[PDB]
RNA sequence: AGGGAACUGAAACAUCUCAGUACCUGAAGGAGAAGAAAGAGAAUUCGAUUCCGUUAGUAGCGGCGAGCGAACCCGGAUCAG
RNA sequence: GACUGUAAGGUCGUUGUUCGUGAAACGAUGACUGAAUCCGCGCGGACCACCGCGCAAGGCUAAAUACUCCCAGUGACCGAU
RNA sequence: UGAAAAACGGAGGCGGAGCGAAAGCGAGUCCGAAUAGGGCGGCAUUAGUACGUCGGGCUAGACUCGAAACCAGGUGAGCUA
RNA sequence: GUCUGGCAUUCAACGUUGAGACGUGGUGCGUAGGAUAGGUGGGAGGCGAAGAACCCUGGCUACGGCUGGGGGGAGCCGCCGGUGAAAUACCACCCUCUACUUUUUGACGUUGUAACCUGAAAAAUCACUUUCGGGGACCGUGCUUGGCGGGUAGUUUGACUG
């Protein structure tokens, strides 16, 4: 019996093997962006550091 | 049904497949000599009723 | 027990349960109801097999002037 | 589909009258004409225009001109439609111009033989817009003079902006009852080769000069 | 089948989970219930219901929250009018 | 052996279904429509085009799945608060 | 088969190159006008997996109990009326 | 629950504004075409004792058109015509579009009787009510709507806290 949360079950979950996982990193996107030009460059798997204990009743069976 | 008509008196006489009254034939226009259709006479006695 | 209609009638389902001014647009509703009732139909009638009173329907006359089971008043 | 057999029965088959018709010098033929709801012609579904020709062979119909060659001319007049050429021979309507529209307005089926689509195609064929003739081929076969035959007495419904099933099929004056499979080898007919079920408006039939009648689902 | 709430959870909290559950009332055999059809599937295949086996604990659902959860490939009892 | 074994889709309001119902056909109801009527008709998750299959119309189908009042026999339990 | 069994059994999922919304791509990869960068087959590399007792946790009241309060049904009102 | 709208157990008619169709059909000014054109198949003869060339004349004209009668009473029209996106009438014609001879539809007001209920006759307040007076489409149930409503319900009502 495992639900897998369906929602952050989307955005990052792929799996790697052996070395680090991914995340997101997201900025603020939307209105007003005017400026800013670096992450503009930096947007989808944005490690963040190793809180990736938590997700894992979001999905760990059959992708 | 079929509504059809041979007892007049009262707009035409004919027969036809019109119902102006909410399907009220048989329940007023029959305790009092008349008729109105109810049976199958009108598929035989509808071309078997017109001949000569 | 000559109370139902004879025919078949509507009872033993039938609740609600519904919203309050609100359906998907600007905010999420809340709910406020959830409750029960029923529906009965109407009378008028000759004969049929089985005579005792007579209940009727609604939707139970109109084309029901065909299956009889004895009768001509 | 628009029936089975008996439909051209009441339908088309009425011209012997009084106040009916008119008891002109020599019998006259039979007309069946619709009256649709609208217009559209381009992408879904009408224009008839199929390969119908007739099984029984009645009289002189309609008529054809044929462009052969030097080596299949008099084997292409058995049937003495209107005039035909030869190929080298024939360059007479390429020149003048009003001369020109005397070989195509009363010329309804063609049998020109395949190898004729310029010295007669697009100067008495497919040009003729209101008539809505064209160039038809012919079977496979070494020999071209009965085709001319089981073409002329053949009838076709052309495709052009009219409301109505035109739908001519020879005359009436031997056995109009002949419609035993051969009415049946036309319209109901195409129904195993053309695109169709359901949805097009009434159907309506009539006499010739007189008046109208008409028909039943 | 007529049948219908509810303490709880969402760390409180009317859509919700309990569910159609407690209870009432009708039926017969110790078998009734779906079960041979205006059908499931999908390569241009396959027939009669249900159960569990595996999938799919996927798709979806969803104060988008906990959460409920088929069909695509599978066994036998049965592959019978 | 005593009988005779072959005469309804739909709209609006909604319940379900996994689907809290809305970006979706499909069970059905509250008042309105009983059309199609056969190369016509039901839908593939609204519709267009083509395919796939099934045809108003009423049920029987035992066998397993799920049950545990009684009759033998059977288990690394208790011990007459 | 049968007081053990058991081989027979790829329904099947997990490990598996990956990345990418995914498509799809590709042993290399999302950017677009792309030697400079985060992950990867990669790699001075485990490619593993199943049984058991077991670290925490989990679907359940399932560490037990102590609350006045919400409900279905049913019981007398000979208590005060 | 109570206040309001929607169809049926509320039938022919009647003074009716609106509305759909069937029927004739029916506005269209690119010269010219006997003639000012978005039309097809059939066609050899179209109109006329239900009165047809021609004239007077009244109504919407960006100046085309829609009808009668009478004045003249037995005379006007298809084909080798041209040009036009097309040659035509007779049976049809869809478009922005119309006034009725029939039908259906909120109706406002008016007679009658087929839903219904209140006063005699057969064991007398129900149940049949037998001819019942009666008024009659009203009273009302259904699904939908708005308002009110603590009548009833689930919760919040935040917290901090020298």
């Amino acid at each position: 019996p495992k639900m897998k949360t369906h929602k952050m079950a989307k955005r990052r979950i792929k799996i790697t093997g052996t070395g680090k996982v991914m995340a997101f990193k997201s900025g603020k996107r939307h209105q007003n962006t005017g400026k800013s030009g670096d992450e503009i460059r930096g947007k989808g798997k944005g490690f963040v550091l190793a809180k990736a204990e938590w997700a894992r009743m979001k999905l760990m069976l059959p992708r | 049904m079929q509504v059809i008509l041979l007892e007049p008196s009262r707009l035409g006489k004919t027969g036809e497949v019109v119902s102006v009254k909410d399907g009220y034939a048989r329940n007023w226009l029959i305790p009092q000599g008349l008729a109105v259709s109810a049976t199958r006479t009108n598929m035989k006695t509808l071309e078997a009723q017109l001949r000569s | 027990m000559q109370k139902d209609l004879h025919p078949k009638a509507v009872p033993c389902k039938i609740i609600y349960q519904g919203q309050v001014v609100m359906e998907t647009m600007s905010t999420r509703p809340e709910i406020h109801v959830d409750v029960w009732s029923g529906v009965h139909p109407f009378w008028t009638g000759e004969e049929r097999f089985l005579d005792t009173e007579g209940r009727v329907d609604k939707f139970n006359k109109r084309f029901g002037d065909s299956y009889r089971r004895g009768s001509k008043k | 589909m628009l029936a089975d057999k008996e439909s051209l029965i009441e339908a088309l088959k009425l011209a012997l009258s009084t106040e009916y018709n008119v008891k002109r010098n020599f019998t006259q033929s039979v007309e069946i004409i619709l009256t649709f709801k609208g217009i559209d012609m381009k992408k879904g579904d009408l224009k008839l225009r199929e390969i119908v020709p007739l099984p029984k062979q009645p009289s002189k119909a309609k008529r054809v001109l044929v462009v052969p060659s030097s080596e299949q001319l008099e084997y292409a007049k058995k049937a003495s439609p209107k005039v035909v050429i030869t190929r080298e021979e024939l360059q007479k309507l390429q020149g003048q111009k009003r001369p020109v529209k005397k070989l195509a307005r009363q010329n309804e089926w063609f049998l020109i033989n395949q190898e004729s689509m310029a010295l007669a195609g697009r100067i008495l064929g497919p040009a003729l817009g209101p008539r809505g003739k064209f160039p038809t081929p012919l079977p496979n076969t070494a020999d071209i003079s009965e085709y001319i035959n089981r073409f002329k007495r053949s009838v076709l419904v052309k495709t052009k902006d009219q409301p109505q099933v035109q739908v001519f099929i020879g005359t009436e004056d031997m056995k109009p009852e002949d419609l035993a499979e051969n009415a049946i080898a036309v319209l109901n007919a195409i129904e195993n080769k053309a695109k169709v079920e359901t949805n097009l408006r009434n159907i309506y039939v009539k006499t010739t000069m007189g008046k109208a009648v008409k028909v039943k689902r």
